[PDB]
């Protein structure tokens, strides 16, 4: 009931699929050969919401991985965990699209989109009542950045009123793995900006300084990477799969955390993470877990938080704990941040409680929290985008794709606009 | 061997998957 | 019984529709599920 | 299900295309004989080789290439050489009257006779890929009949495919060094010719492989064998991501889109790193840093050309072997805080990264030595005008007195054919300085 | 390798004696799969160098 | 389990054609072969001659 | 009881039969030397349908087999189960007819069918109580379509009252190869329309997508396609020999199918039908089996159904079902497809159900659709037909032997008025 698909497309996308998938089977006890071998009642109850019932009694996920080069999913099929996905969910092409948000947009995704909606409407049409849909994609590839947003629109046009959350990987300018990041980044988010019910972005770069001062391991690798990202996706979704004094899904997070339509970009957060030499020196307790929530470095996003305010703060926790030394904790940090919230919001901070920690944890937290503080990541793809289209560099390889440059004038006055929307509130006062 | 790219460096350490609901069980009937 | 209907205990049952996918509509690969697997054997080549 | 398809026109094109196929066929384990062998028991697989060959359903393996010359000696030698029974007998188009350094012999007079038949193996060998991904042509620019031919067939596939995408891997004539004394006449005309017929042309000058070979491999006695070893590694280095699984995958398609700020600008210059003999190899870590410090020293550069003299638009690096990405973004921080290198300022970001696991073979006998990690890069760079303005220099100071013009003239090509290449070299020259200006 | 913890030198150089026997430890008492008692610390002598 | 015995028995009876037409195919490529190399000899013996 | 008997002509249809009395034995339990070795008994009730009984205890199919080229007939005779026909019906001429429809319908055809019409009409008269009769063939050879036709005719100028149905096997123009396939396929359906009382139309462009595609087999052959053929044919008739909770006969069929007399051109289909590699993922529910009914790509027919409107459709299941499913599905994918189903008509979908599933198969699932779609297979044809025609191409071999050029004016403007009136009725409104 209230189950939920899953869609992944590029290359980043089926490697955060790839892991995902791993980490919910290991939560829910189920062999690479797909049978139930798990100890608790609990992990059957609601096994129904990732995985589809096949006879003999195999299990097999509700996802659908879409790229249009076939080298990557010919790739992640050969690892573990990856004869679960049944094979006639993969939808692929033949040629690619070579970083070109005009070719992944226009020329090839349009073509190729049929299969993909097809076996995409199915998936969703066979399930009982249907939560919402989840997309994993990058916004520094183009066929990624521009299969993935048009795919969204579409499937919005078909399902108005179900909820959509987007995990979007944005290029930093410091790990810039290619030149023409800007371009395809800024008009992924001119049409995220008006489909997406909910996007959590994340930095590769910030995952990186977390990797290297917390856990204090040497030379981290994009195995740890995946395995960080599907944690803090689980983290958000554990409260709808598993008992808890304060379940809070999907629905709840959105209605409780957009304050207007067009701001729904947040920046979300995990603990506890420390090595295994200080693994048994700390202390699991509320107060280090709040403390671990709400320090800057641990976010996996390279916005500051401190250089704005918080519109509004989520936290869900994993394991059991008291609901009075949680709500104690959430107000005492509340009035010793008084600056960094926005005075005329009266008790900004969502609670959610979840009796089933992850596996090997007692306690837990995934954080989600609104700020203004993200201005400045899109601030600097637009002086970075600017740089590159006020001489007209790399303008005709999109330009000869039926694509014009009024398109790149209407996206980047969106995106202006939605900055200088989006600070507005940052200095308003009641 | 690829083994030392491949996979995660992550550990994270039974009698831990009963609900919070089950502190409700049992509790026997005790003029002029 | 002949509609949707809600509630925990009993589920709504499924109502598909027709795709719009050609009959043609490219898309290949993975051969290495095939019933065939065309025949591959060893033969020396001489020396001219 | 992807394919190249190679081309190699001209002798320098044949012997780097010798150097090359012995390479892939190391790397893949194909005997000389073209037959795997049969204690490995491969079984049943696919792709690897299906890169580069194509399989005769049971057997021996054809590599997707072709070789086209116009003199015989090089096509007898391979043929009479171990490698005879790799190669179609009826692929290794040969002629019968070398174009001796004549451009207008290979471009009017007889090339055309060879085309068509060149055009039809063409055909006949892309009919048997599905996925075909480009074509990659190799041409000694320096001699009349690569030139010619290579002009020739870059402008018949233009019309003949379209959008494919094709890499030029021409060898200039160096600046004063040099074999023949007719090499600016013929190579003014193929750089008119294949200015806007070539995606993507790289450089492949002569005097800075030499040093190159002089300073790292300490050979005093270097011959055209080992320059063709160290192209024909570059050429792996380029190709390794199609064929070979890696964290982060580059195709041959995402350089046009990522190295090219105008369609007039498509010539780069190229480095590799290490160039280690075995001697002194493993008395060194070779760690990242290092490795990709060494990749932009100018003195390791492939071409004779001084990238301090100018301005950079792009770098595209593939690295092969044990390197991490945190390492690799580490460097690169590093790379951009040197104050020695300058980009051009709009373009604050200029680098394409790729990462892929295998690491480089070794030809046993060779010169290179077993190293772990290895680097290869591609730069755009306003620095490469020198030698457009050089051999503008060379091509005036001869055309001014007509010398050598009858050799030319009476083979059926027009007298005023120089000057429009002359103003196109010289809209060369404006363009770049024209993008080297700041705002 | 890649696994992270602040490794390095555990015990200084200092000299200390058993506790059962109160007596200094020697060479007798370190042959290869003893058990060593430094302080509080209990150790177990898996393998040797060659010389 | 009586519907898992039928169709085990349908996939064997199928895969014997299968079978079949595979054997025939190989010996015949194995003949084909013999025949190519039966040639070449004679080219070499009527080269001396 | 109320059985039918079998005649085929043709190589097309021969081969068919070749596969279809196979298969039927397999069911049936009959080794190939006619002995009953069969488990069960059910097995033997109706086996009064197909097969008559010999002193000796053995069975024999009820077959007329007919042609003008002895080859198929000795190839035939040769391969398994070609022991159960009795050799008095195989009639064959000496000559054949060259895919030359006036030498196969007009001058041998006409001297030879009095021997088989001799044979068929004693098989009718012993038999006990006549339900129809069923032929196979293709509408691309010329002595098949000829004489099948002719046939066709004749045996109903005695028949007047049973049901007679036909598999005619069209040329599609992607698998082409005989140049004077459009001549001979529009005078055979000229003559078909006006007296077969069904006909089933079936390509092998289609039969090759649905063997490369949904079976995942390279390299199918004569024999797979002439499987799925015989268990369609098959499907058709199993509720009448078997009980179920609704048998419905040909009658039955016919009478729910029918809206106006000459519409009675019938496009089919089977399921399941899943890969190998795929058997033991699929979950076999009713849902499945209709999706996978409806799904255009398993048509055996080239026409794309949703080009036009379903007129009426029925679907026969086998297997232990109950009708709750059945009859919900069918009402719920007719009401969320309106767009694709006639208005004029309410619930145009009839379901029947058999208790006896296929050897091997839990559940199994024939459809049958009469939909106004397969206009454009009679548009391309009749337009072939015309180009040819227009410079009077081949029209010399035809007009040689009896004909002349009046017969196919008067063909062509039947087969254009057929295609208008088909027509008539999809844009037509309540
Ligand atoms: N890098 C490299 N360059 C070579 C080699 N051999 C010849 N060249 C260059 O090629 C130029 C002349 O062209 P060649 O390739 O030798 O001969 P060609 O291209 O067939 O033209 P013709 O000599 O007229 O037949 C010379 O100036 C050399 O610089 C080689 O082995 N390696
Ligand atoms: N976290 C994570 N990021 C990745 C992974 N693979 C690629 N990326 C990021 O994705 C960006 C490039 O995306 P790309 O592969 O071109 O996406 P595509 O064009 O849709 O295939 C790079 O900046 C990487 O940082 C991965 O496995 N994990
Ligand atoms: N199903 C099936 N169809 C066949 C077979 N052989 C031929 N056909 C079809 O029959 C058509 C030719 O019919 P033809 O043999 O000339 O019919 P005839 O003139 O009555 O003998 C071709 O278009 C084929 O598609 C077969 O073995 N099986
Ligand atoms: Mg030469």
């Amino acid at each position: 009931m209230r189950e939920i698909v899953h869609i992944q497309g590029g290359q980043c996308g089926n490697q955060i699929g790839a892991k995902f998938w791993e980490v919910i089977s290991d939560e829910h006890g189920i062999d690479p050969t797909g049978t139930y071998h798990g100890d608790s009642d609990l992990q059957l109850e609601r096994i129904n919401v990732y995985y589809n019932e096949a006879t003999g009694g195999r299990y097999v996920p509700r996802a659908i991985l879409m790229d249009l080069e076939p080298g990557t999913m010919d790739s992640v099929r050969a690892g573990p965990f990856g004869q679960l996905f049944r094979p006639d969910n993969f939808v692929f092409g033949q040629t690619g699209a070579g970083n070109n948000w005009a070719k992944g947009h226009y020329t090839e995704g349009a073509e190729l989109i049929d299969s993909v909606l097809d076996v995409v409407r199915k998936e969703a049409e066979g399930c009982d009542c249907l939560q919402g849909f989840q997309i994993t994609h990058s916004l520094g590839g183009g066929t990624g950045s521009g299969m993935g947003t048009l795919l969204i629109s579409k499937v919005r046009e078909e399902y108005p009123d179900r909820i959509m959350e987007t995990f979007s990987v944005v290029p930093s300018p410091k790990v810039s793995d290619t030149v023409v990041e800007p371009y395809n980044a800024t008009l992924s988010v001119h049409q995220l900006v008006e489909n997406a019910d909910e996007c959590m972005v994340i930095d590769n770069e910030a995952l990186y300084d977390i990797c290297f001062r917390t856990l204090k391991l040497t030379t981290p690798t994009y195995g740890d990477l995946n395995h960080l990202v599907s944690a803090a996706m689980s983290g958000v979704t554990c409260c709808l799969r598993f008992p808890g004094q304060l379940n809070s899904d999907l629905r709840k997070l959105a209605v409780n955390l957009i304050p207007f339509p067009r701001l729904h970009f947040f920046m979300i957060g995990f603990a506890p993470l420390t090595s295994r030499g200080s693994q048994q020196y700390r202390a699991l307790t509320v107060p280090e877990l709040t403390q671990q929530m709400f320090d800057a470095k641990n976010m996996m996003c390279a916005a500051d938080p401190r250089h704005g305010r918080y519109l509004t703060a989520s936290a869900l926790f994993r394991g059991r704990m008291s609901t009075k030394e949680v709500d104690e904790q959430m107000l005492n940090v509340q009035n010793k941040n008084s600056s960094y919230f926005v005075e005329w919001i009266p008790n900004n901070i969502k609670s959610s409680i979840c009796d089933i920690p992850p596996k090997g944890l007692k306690m837990a937290v995934t954080f989600v929290g609104n700020s203004t503080a993200i201005q400045e990541m899109f601030k600097r793809v637009a002086e970075q985008f600017t740089a590159m289209f006020r001489r007209k560099a790399f303008l005709h390889w999109y330009t000869g794709e039926g694509m014009d440059e009024m398109e790149f004038t209407e996206a980047e006055s969106n995106m202006n606009d939605l900055v200088s929307e989006y600070q507005q509130y940052q200095d308003a006062t009641a | 061997d690829m083994s030392y790219l491949y996979r995660s460096h992550f550990n994270l350490e039974p009698v831990q998957h009963y609900v919070s609901n089950y502190k409700q069980n049992y509790e026997p009937k005790a003029n002029d | 019984a002949i509609g949707t209907q809600y509630d925990s205990r009993k589920q709504t049952l499924p109502m598909f529709s027709f795709g719009k996918s050609t009959r043609e509509s490219k898309r290949g690969t993975f051969k290495d599920m095939m019933s065939t697997q065309e025949v591959r054997i060893r033969i020396s080549m001489p020396k001219f | 299900m992807r394919e190249v398809i190679s081309i190699h026109v001209g002798q320098g094109g044949i012997q780097v295309g010798n150097a090359c196929w012995e390479l892939f066929c190391l790397e893949h384990g194909i005997q000389p004989d073209g037959q795997m062998p049969s204690d490995k028991t491969i079984g049943g697989g696919d792709d690897a080789f299906n890169t580069f060959f194509s399989e005769t359903g049971a057997g021996k393996h054809v590599p997707r290439a072709v070789f086209l010359d116009l003199e015989p000696t090089v096509i007898d030698e391979v043929r009479t050489g171990t490698y005879r029974q790799l190669f179609h007998p009826e692929q290794l188009i040969s002629g019968k009257e070398d174009a001796a350094n004549n451009f207008a012999r290979g471009h009017y007079t007889i090339g055309k006779e060879i085309v068509d038949l060149c055009l039809d193996r063409i055909r006949k060998l892309a009919d048997n890929c599905t996925g075909l991904q480009g074509f990659l042509v190799f041409n000694s620019v320096g001699g009349g009949t690569g030139s010619g031919l290579g002009s020739l067939l870059l402008e018949r596939l233009s019309v003949d495919y379209g959008k494919k995408s094709k890499l030029g891997f021409t060898i200039y004539p160096s600046p004063q060094v040099s074999t023949a004394v007719v090499e600016p006449y013929n190579s003014i005309l193929s750089t008119h010719s294949l200015l806007e017929h070539t995606d993507v042309a790289v450089m492949l000058d002569n005097e800075a492989i030499y040093d190159i070979c002089r300073r790292n491999l300490d050979i005093e006695r270097p011959t055209y064998t080992n320059l063709n070893r160290l192209i024909a590694q570059v050429i792996s280095s380029l190709t390794a991501s199609l064929r070979f699984d890696g964290a982060l995958n580059v195709d041959i398609t995402e350089f046009q889109t990522n190295l090219v700020p105008y369609p007039r600008i498509h010539f780069m210059l190229s480095s590799y790193a290490p160039i280690i003999s075995a001697e002194k190899a493993y008395h060194e870590q070779l760690s990242v840093a290092e490795i990709t410090n060494s990749a932009f020293e100018p003195a390791n550069m492939m071409a004779k050309c001084d990238p301090r003299h100018g301005k950079y638009m792009a770098c595209s690096m593939m690295y092969r072997g044990d390197v991490v990405p945190k390492d690799v973004n580490a460097s690169i921080a590093t790379i951009k805080t040197k104050r020695t290198i300058q980009f051009v300022d709009w373009c604050p970001t200029g680098f394409k990264v790729g990462i892929n696991y295998q690491p480089p073979t070794v030809v046993p006998g060779g010169d290179l030595a077993k190293v772990m990690r290895a680097v290869c890069m591609i730069s755009n760079s306003t620095a490469i005008a020198e030698v457009f303005s050089r051999l503008d220099h060379k091509f005036d100071l001869m055309y001014a007195k007509r010398a050598f013009v009858h050799w030319y003239v009476g083979e059926g090509m027009e007298e005023g054919e120089f000057s429009e290449a002359r103003e196109d070299l010289a809209a060369l020259e404006k363009d770049y300085e024209e993008v080297g200006i700041e705002t | 390798k890649n696994s992270g913890i602040w490794g390095g030198k555990f015990l200084e150089r200092m000299n200390h004696n058993n506790p059962i026997n109160n007596k200094p430890y020697t060479e007798l008492d370190f042959q290869i799969g003893e058990i060593i008692q430094l302080g509080v610390y209990r150790f177990q002598l898996l393998r040797a160098d060659e010389y | 389990r009586l519907i898992n015995e039928e169709a085990e028995k349908q996939w064997q009876r199928q895969n014997a054609i299968w079978q079949k037409e595979r054997e025939a195919k190989i010996k015949l490529m194995h003949e084909v072969y013999d025949s190519r190399k039966t040639d070449i000899e004679l080219k070499q013996t009527l080269v001396q001659v």
